[PDB]
């Protein structure tokens, strides 16, 4: 669920607020289109694609499905007690939070002009 | 589907680009939480809540579900052909497009700093 995705981001990037990734580039935050502006934006593009694939599972709502996972000293693990939807969504979220933790964060790419930069 | 919702907005609000709404307030694009900053943003909060009800119908993906509708004179109608998911998502879209036309648009509320304004 979205709150857990926020908590995963805090697990892997505790120096930042999840809000920092809520509107970054063309893809971080609800929706996405155009050309990814940087590495971090590429992470978000892959996370939207991942959610797209998870939504093919019948009844699977990534923003609302609560999954089972652990944040242990900066490591994220999706646990075995997840149904298909939960397991898929957990994995999307885990892989994105790790991707975010590897990418440089550029303040000039936060809250950009989407009309001008994302078509 | 999203293309249809754009056309509905083009219909009730012919004076503005759809992008004017896509990054407005705490709810029209990104963020999706916090206190609605004004009436237009409340239109978007209601739309989000409407989609959330629609998604309960399994297989029903509001952004991708194609429905049947008409824009005449400025007056949106959802057709009687629509299945359950289509009828529901078309109504959500219709109601939001009407709401957008009736709410004052404040330039100060476009591309807001979500982190600062949507907690
Ligand atoms: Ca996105
Ligand atoms: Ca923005």
């Amino acid at each position: 669920n979205r709150w857990q995705f926020k908590n995963m981001i805090s697990c892997t990037v505790p120096s930042r607020s999840w809000w920092d990734f809520a509107d970054y580039g063309c893809y971080c935050g609800r929706g996405g289109s155009g050309t990814p502006v940087d590495d971090l934006d590429r992470c978000c593009q892959v996370h939207d694609n991942c959610y797209n694939e998870a939504e093919k599972i019948s009844g699977c709502n990534p923003r609302f499905r609560t999954y089972s996972y652990e944040c242990t000293a900066g490591t994220l693990t999706c646990t075995g007690r997840n149904n298909a939807c939960a397991a898929s969504v957990c994995d999307c979220d885990r892989l994105a939070a790790i991707c975010f933790a590897g990418a440089p964060y550029n303040d000039n790419n936060y809250n950009i002009d989407l009309q001008a930069r994302c078509n | 589907n999203t293309y249809q919702f754009k056309n509905m907005i083009q219909c009730t609000v012919p004076k503005r680009s759809w992008w004017d709404f896509a990054d407005y307030g705490c709810y029209c694009g990104r963020g999706g939480s916090g206190t609605p900053i004004d009436d237009l943003d409340r239109c978007c909060q209601v739309h989000d809540n409407c989609y959330n009800s629609a998604r309960e119908q399994g297989g029903c993906r509001p952004k991708q579900k194609t429905y049947s509708y008409e824009c005449k004179a400025g007056t949106l109608s959802c057709s009687g052909s629509n299945n359950s998911c289509a009828a529901t998502v078309c109504d959500c879209d219709r109601l939001a497009a009407i709401c957008f036309a009736g709410a004052p648009y404040n330039d100060n509320n476009y591309n807001i700093d979500l982190k600062a304004r949507c907690q």
